[PDB]
């Protein structure tokens, strides 16, 4: 959906275990599929930390972890299927098509 | 209990190795986990040091009642006070009189933990350069100044005994004799792109550095240039920089926003592990 | 040991609450005032007696005071009893308040000591801020964990406590009881911040405050700003050495000297330049700084309205001028003089700031120089660089004696008198002749009136006085210099102003027909004006005129003025 | 006789005497033990002095009566880097600063415990920091087993107190920064020492570390060193290098040798760092020799430069930078210590910087809301803070050094005081400004080239030396024996020319800076008196560091178009056209906007609109 993940965003997510006592890590969405298709609507409600997430992932088709205890990169080639709406709700011809996106340069 | 000293080791070097294996640099992905109690001489920057601090070894207790001073020794990071006597005039009586501590004939050590790093062009493709925590004791607790590589030798539980600190003339000379050197190694670094020899020149003009200046006056000026890339989009720019920093040994890629106002200063926060203000 | 000497102090407290009645008829033998006392507060039952240790201190030759006043805190509730038991037996919802007042050793909060813990002491200073009143717990109603009884618990004004075992033999547990509001006895709480005097404090080091609670009837009376004495009992609070006060109250050769200085003639002349020894020239206004820290009557009136009796000192001019030299000199010689730069001030921090304390997120209101040093000189340095907010508020306190403040539900209105030396700057800096006063000031006219005099200062190269300046200038810049020495010291002046202070004159009849005549005099200048007439001349400045009348009958100490000790005034104003 | 238990006992005697040399070898490891067994031999000693002598009753007293012993004549030491684990529960010295004082903490020598259901009261002690609780009751009345309660309100209590000490020893190893030790007093001693005093301080270092202070030394026939000590012929070298006529420009040439010139700015530096004279009075008045510069003009020149070397040569003051220093980070502020979890305060930003200079870069670009503590900096030289939880007063004695810049990027078309964006009153109050210009030309710049290059000619300095300048360590001791060693008087016989100088200017915060400025022309060449040549230079001084038709046109057209308007407003449009309606002098629209800019921020005319222009 875009929102509403749990973790950090669709890649990965910290958790801790009694079990071992320690900590584990947690795969979310995007390192399941390696080479399918994903899909995410409501591309503007995307916060900026999975926006930072598919900067990187993007041409790079990858991804890199270091946190307490691990560092590591992990291999990733999906293909993106994004969906948005504007932030004026409605949009024609006469208005600029820049501004209507809400959506910074790099993203497109 | 009477150690005036203190006992630490050093390796031998290459040098008395190949004249008739036991000391190699080690990287702390080449740990293996079945090195843990081997002497190791591990080579990285230093980034996280802390306060010289210290820790007791033994605790003295004294008594008023028998005058029998006991020592007990501790080995790990927490202890309990031991309030029975265990002396031996105690043991045949019925009165078990109070013990008090001393912190005068207790014998503490000045400890102070860091952490090591792994080296930029040592680890491999794709991986990134996890640390590695070192315990240090004794006079060894000033030679740690962070903002160094540095090579230290000690035993792995890392319990350090030493530091110190920081075919090739035919790969120099067969790059030099084919003549127009310098446009030679313009054109060499990062062939994917377009043109624009006069920037990437300047780029490796930079990556050169230059020569710094002392006056010996105590007045220190810079000997580095400081390139900046103004432009519009359409062209790379992420590439030029990422052949840079591929190219160039210790090369940090670093972002605009995120946690980049933490990413240009030293960022307090408490430690678990130790439990303290790191 | 203190269990059978409690029932023995009980027991001397209650006879010396029982020996002693009322026999003060025709000023003869004294007895203490406490049944009568008793008796008149039976109608009222608020029962927050004052009890005077002077008046304590005569019995067991003052070893029954000395005995009481190191174990306080554990001779408390014996008193309270035996208090308890004289009024259950000479009298027939009770609440009790024993407060102890005038004691002989004055304290100050920077000899306080451990060895005072739960003595009595008397603490002075000033109060920095005050906190809301709230209610405090007292005793409440505990339910049991199973019998669901309910238990009358007493608090020990501590912290909140909780029963042992629960009374009826249905459970003998000592899990948590639960508390209970609907049986509860609640009360005013207040929790006010005082700190050390100006005067007492050593040399390099802070002012030092400190915490100090209140309950009873003794809370709503102390003002915010103000010198105050407390009476109370040392107690620490989880640690921090806090204090708890029962008592409140607004505190705040010679004669050989005085005698001599008012039997003389010429004192007046050697006060005006001795108001301001090390400024030049200006007489003008060393005169009016000199009348400006004495005023007049403020109760002249038969409605029951008090009015402004206080005189407004404005100096103006170019800059790098003396004038700020009086600025400093005022608040380094009148002990009731607040400072302030005017940029470093708004409307809330001039007066009384609200602050915010994390234990439950509750505000405490800080005072400032505004409402602080009463019947003193406030001086305002830069007052036109202010905002709108400050100089309305100076308007609002300017134009009712009293300031209220409304903030957090709660509203709170107090006493003022202040006088205001305001030090302003034309917006050009250099003065120019070439219009009125209103225009080169530039400030709006209410804010502008309610000011008694203006002092406008010009400056321009008149060499047989500058060189004169000048060498006064660089004389003065040496180590302790006799030129800057006055005729008399401030060692005289500091009585003779307090002297002049308390003399209360009253005007005459033939100095009424006289001003009459002066004010039409006065007036007289308006018509056919604008040459040297700057400004417009209405009631307020006869009310100025009236009022620097008596300040020049103080200064002068006579009862009844004259009109030639007015005219001085007449010309000081034709002069401005 | 008066009542004083203490005792003050200097350990330099016990070390001089024939028979206590292995006293002074024993008290040094433990103090402890012969602090306590000290405490009954003086008791002792006492009462056989009172047994010799006829006497009344003063033994009712001294039976009860403890006293003890405060030795401090110990030696030096290098603070707490010279503190190693060897050195625990040993005496030590330390000097320095106090700069927090906090309030007083109780501590329970003893306890009341009271049995609930039967009421029997006992009292425990304190041993080594352990308070037994005991389980059930033992009296007769009450023999049944059952719980216990503490009680507090009944017990008494001792005083203690953590004091923040900053410290300094006579030698510092390089690199080292200075030292924040929690040092904690206890009885008898709470109240003595407060924030503000050089104070010696001695007591056992315990282990966090910290410091049990036996003695507190206020003030200060001994060799104990209060100034950087010189000898006789370093003496005799400075009274013969101050001899001599060109020392004046020797020094000016001495203090930084790496730039250039500057004469007036190297001159008003090195007398700003003399200082001058700090006179006061008895009870209520004080005055300070002190100059407060600014600098402005041209760019890229040795400012950053000067503003980092003077902070290599004071030993107090901190690099204040533009917007990133606060009121709350100019004066004092609290905090919440995470150490002890407990509210501090903490001076900063001028109260640390207490004696010395302070160094500001960026005046322009600094806010306005925090010009108001420097405003009362200027002369003032105090801080008045009154908000929530505290009203002081305080000293703020430094000096400050100004770097700024003016408008724009500088502009000789334009006034000096409207050039650089700020109050010309405040600017009136300022000591000392300095026009540091370029102005670009031949025969100058090409010196500056030669001299930049001439020490990349060879690749070390070793030549240095052959020239006239002295060397830092003899200019600071000659400093140091001059600020210290001369208090100049300003005499009558130099009052006629300082009256006409000021005349020129006038044609008194410049005379207050004037003065300051001669008797620190009185305080350098050893002089005790003042000299009438010596305002001259003063005077040439303030005269060689400061060294229209636009607007006017402006104002004029503006005026013009005015009332064609019906004094309506004039358009951006229409101005700009008038104005570049003459061919004359070349108005451009540029250059209108940023006068009219000037105009109308200067309040003179108001302009409205991002798309149109108003009169």
């Amino acid at each position: 959906t875009g929102r509403g993940s749990s973790g950090v965003g669709l890649t990965a997510a910290v958790t801790t275990d009694r079990e071992t006592g320690e900590r584990r890590l947690e795969a979310g969405a995007m390192v399941l599929a390696d080479r399918g298709v994903v899909c995410i609507d409501e591309f503007d409600k995307m916060t900026d930390v999975d926006r930072v997430a598919i900067h990187e992932v993007m041409e790079q088709q990858t991804v890199t972890i270091a946190k307490a205890g691990i560092h590591t990169t992990l291999n990733a080639r999906c293909s993106v299927i994004a969906a948005a709406n504007p932030v004026f709700g409605q949009y024609d011809v006469n208005r600029d098509p820049h501004q209507n996106i809400a959506l910074p340069d790099s993203l497109l | 209990l009477t150690r005036r000293y203190f006992l630490y080791f050093k390796p031998l070097s290459q040098n008395c190795a190949r004249r008739y294996i036991s000391s190699k640099p080690l990287s702390v992905r080449q740990i293996k986990g079945d090195f843990l109690g081997q002497l190791i001489t591990v080579r990285g920057i230093i980034t996280r040091v802390s306060d010289v601090k210290p820790a007791v070894e033994v605790i003295a207790y004294t008594c008023d009642q028998c005058g029998y001073e006991v020592f007990q020794e501790v080995n790990s990071r927490t202890f309990t006070p031991l309030s029975e006597c265990t002396s031996e005039e105690c043991s045949q009586n019925q009165t078990k009189g109070q013990l008090f501590m001393s912190t005068r004939a207790s014998k503490f050590s000045a400890f102070q933990e860091c952490k090591i790093q792994e080296l930029s062009q040592q680890v491999p493709v794709g991986h990134i350069p996890r640390s590695l925590n070192i315990h240090v004791n004794g006079t060894l607790v000033r030679s740690l100044s962070p903002g160094d590589i540095v090579d230290v030798t000690g035993i792995f539980l890392l319990e350090a005994q030493f530091v110190r600190q920081h075919d090739v003339e035919e790969r120099v000379m067969e790059l030099i004799t084919s003549g127009d050197v310098y446009n030679r190694l313009a054109k060499s670094i990062a062939p994917e792109i377009y043109g624009n020899l006069d920037v990437k020149k300047a780029l490796l003009l930079l990556l050169v550095g230059g020569v710094d200046k002392r006056v010996g006056d105590g007045m220190k000026i810079r000997g580095d240039i400081n390139v900046c890339l103004m432009g519009d989009p359409g062209v790379a720019k992420s590439q030029l920089l990422k052949a840079i920093c591929k190219i160039s040994p210790r090369g940090v890629y670093t972002t605009g926003k995120g946690s980049s106002g933490v990413g240009l200063t030293a960022a307090v926060m408490k430690d678990p592990v130790t439990d303290e203000m790191i | 040991v203190d269990d059978v000497t409690g029932e023995k102090v009980r027991e001397a407290f209650e006879q010396f609450l029982e020996d002693f009645s009322v026999q003060s008829t025709d000023t003869g033998e004294v007895e203490k005032v406490y049944r009568a006392q008793i008796e008149f507060m039976k109608i009222y039952d608020l029962n927050t007696i004052y009890i005077d240790y002077q008046h304590l201190s005569m019995r067991e030759n003052g070893a029954l005071a000395m005995a009481i006043s190191e174990q306080y805190y554990r001779f408390l509730p014996f008193l309270q009893k035996g208090l308890r038991r004289v009024v259950r037996k000479y009298a027939p919802e009770r609440v009790f308040q024993i407060s102890f007042f005038n004691l002989p050793t004055v304290h100050r909060i920077r000899d306080i000591r451990s060895e005072k813990i739960g003595s009595l002491l008397s603490i002075s200073g000033t109060v920095t801020r005050t906190s809301e009143v709230r209610p405090e717990l007292y005793k409440a109603s505990f339910t049991c964990d199973m019998c669901r009884a309910i238990v009358d618990n007493v608090e020990q004004s501590f912290k909140y406590t909780e029963p042992t075992f629960c009374p009826n033999p249905s459970c003998e547990n000592r899990a948590f009881w639960t508390l209970n509001v609907t049986r509860s006895r609640f009360l005013d709480w207040q929790k006010v911040r005082i700190q050390e005097n100006a005067n007492e404090i050593p040399t390099g080091s802070m002012p030092r405050t400190l915490d100090v609670i209140l309950r009873g009837d003794s809370v709503e009376r102390a003002k915010p700003g103000d010198r105050c004495k407390f009476t109370g009992v040392e107690i620490v609070v989880p640690y921090k050495i806090s204090f708890l006060a029962c008592h409140v109250i607004s505190i705040g050769d010679e004669i050989n000297e005085l005698k001599e200085m008012v039997k003389d003639e010429h004192i007046y002349d050697k006060l005006v330049r001795s108001i301001a020894p090390a400024v030049f020239g200006h007489e003008a206004v060393k005169k009016g700084i000199l009348l400006q820290m004495l005023g007049g009557v403020h109760k002249s009136t038969v409605e029951g309205i008090k009015l402004r009796g206080d005189i407004n000192i404005c100096v103006v001019g170019d800059p790098s001028t003396s004038k700020s030299q009086f600025l400093k000199y005022v608040v380094g010689f009148a002990p009731r003089s607040v400072y302030t730069s005017g940029k470093a001030s708004s409307a809330a921090g001039l007066t009384a700031a609200v602050v915010r304390d994390e234990e439950g997120g509750d505000y405490t209101i800080e005072a400032g120089a505004l409402m602080l040093a009463d019947n003193g000189i406030c001086c305002i340095d830069e007052f036109d660089k202010m905002d709108i907010s400050d100089q309305v508020a100076i308007h609002e306190a300017m134009e009712q004696q009293t300031i209220s403040i409304a903030k957090a539900g709660i509203h709170a209105t107090l006493n003022a008198r202040t006088s205001i030396l305001a030090a302003a700057n034309p917006v050009g800096g250099r003065y120019n002749r070439k219009l009125s006063l209103r225009g080169n000031l530039n400030m709006t006219a209410p804010i502008m009136s309610r000011f008694d005099l203006f002092f406008v200062i010009l400056d321009d190269c008149n060499e047989k006085i500058d060189t004169e300046l000048a060498s006064h200038i660089v004389d003065l810049h040496m180590k302790r210099d006799e030129a800057i020495e006055p005729p008399f010291s401030a060692e005289q002046l500091r009585r003779y102003i307090k002297y002049a202070r308390t003399f209360k004159p009253i005007l005459t009849k033939e100095a009424r027909s006289y001003l009459v005549e002066k004010y039409k005099e006065l007036r007289k200048d308006d018509a056919q004006g604008f040459s040297r007439s700057s400004y417009r001349i209405t009631v307020r400045q006869l009310e100025s005129m009236i009022r620097l009348s008596e300040a020049i009958a103080r200064a002068n100490c006579v009862d009844e003025i004259t009109p030639s000790f007015i005219a001085e005034a007449y010309d000081l104003l034709r002069q401005s | 006789e008066l009542g004083t238990s203490n005792l003050n006992l200097d350990a330099r005697n016990l070390l001089a005497y024939k028979q206590t040399e292995d006293l002074y070898h024993q008290l040094l490891n433990y103090p402890q033990e012969v602090i306590s067994i000290m405490d009954q031999t003086i008791k002792d000693c006492m009462v056989s002095l009172i047994v010799d002598n006829n006497l009344d009753y003063d033994l009712d007293e001294i039976e009860t009566k403890f006293y003890k012993v405060r030795p401090y004549n110990v030696g030096s030491c290098k603070g707490m880097r010279e503190l190693n684990p060897n050195d625990i529960d040993k005496l030590i010295n330390l000097k320095g600063l106090v700069l927090r004082s906090t309030p007083v903490i109780p501590d329970m020598k003893v306890a009341f415990f009271k049995c609930n259901v039967c009421d029997h009261t006992m009292a425990v002690e304190i041993d080594r920091g352990v308070i037994q609780e005991p389980a059930r009751c033992e009296r007769i009345d009450c023999n049944e087993p059952n719980s216990m309660s503490l009680i507090h309100n009944r017990c008494s209590f001792a005083d203690k107190q953590v004091i923040k000490l900053q410290e300094t020893p006579d030698f510092v190893p390089d690199g080292q920064t200075p030292h924040s030790i929690s040092l904690c007093v206890y009885d008898e001693l709470v109240d003595s020492c407060r924030a503000g005093d050089r104070i010696e301080v001695t007591g056992t270092f315990r282990s966090k570390t910290y410091v049990d202070v036996v003695h507190v030394k206020k003030v200060s026939h001994n060799e104990v060193e209060e100034v950087r000590q010189i000898t006789d012929q370093d003496l005799a070298k400075i009274r013969e290098v101050a001899a001599r006529e060109d020392l004046y420009s020797l020094l000016a040439r001495s203090i930084a040798p790496s730039i250039y010139e500057l004469e007036d700015v190297k001159k008003g530096i090195l007398l700003q760092l003399f200082g001058g004279t700090n006179k006061t009075f008895t009870k209520g008045g004080r005055y300070r020799g002190d100059i407060n510069i600014l600098l402005c003009g041209d760019p890229s020149t040795s400012k950053s430069q000067i503003l980092q070397y003077v902070h290599k040569i004071t030993p107090r003051g901190v690099y204040t930078s533009g917007k990133g220093s606060s009121a709350v980070g100019l004066t004092a502020y609290i905090t919440r210590d995470v150490d002890t979890k407990q509210l501090v305060l903490e001076s900063g930003a001028l109260v640390l910087s207490d004696g010395g200079v302070c160094c500001i870069d960026e005046f322009d670009k600094m806010s306005d809301s925090t010009r108001s503590v420097l405003h009362e900096v200027m002369e003032q030289q105090t801080i008045s803070i009154a908000k929530a939880g505290i009203i002081t007063t305080l000293n703020a004695r430094s000096s400050i050094l100004a770097s700024a810049n003016p408008i724009g990027s500088y502009n000789p078309n334009l006034p000096v005081t409207e050039n650089i964006d700020l109050p010309p009153p405040l600017l009136s109050r300022f000591d000392l400004v300095y026009l540091v210009l370029d102005k670009v030309d031949e025969k100058n710049d090409r010196e500056l080239a030669k001299h930049l290059t001439n020490l990349y000619l060879e690749d070390k300095p070793e030549h240095i030396s052959q020239d006239d300048v002295l060397p830092v360590e003899f200019l600071t001791m000659y400093i140091s024996y001059a600020k210290e060693h001369i208090h100049p008087i300003i005499t009558e016989a130099a009052k006629t020319e300082l009256v006409r100088a000021y005349v020129g200017m006038r044609k008194t915060r410049q005379l207050e800076s004037m003065i300051r400025l001669a008797e620190a022309h009185a305080k350098m060449k050893l002089k005790n008196v003042v000299e009438l040549e010596d305002v001259q230079e003063a005077v040439r001084l303030i005269r060689s560091a400061i060294k229209r038709k636009l607007q006017e046109d402006l104002s004029r057209e503006i005026m013009n178009v005015l009332k064609d308007q019906a004094s309506d407003s004039m358009s951006f449009n229409e101005l700009i056209k008038q104005i570049n309606e003459h061919s004359q002098d070349r108005v451009e629209s540029s250059d209108i906007q940023e006068a009219l800019s000037r105009l109308q921020q200067e309040d003179k005319v108001i302009v409205l609109g991002e798309g149109v222009r108003r009169s």
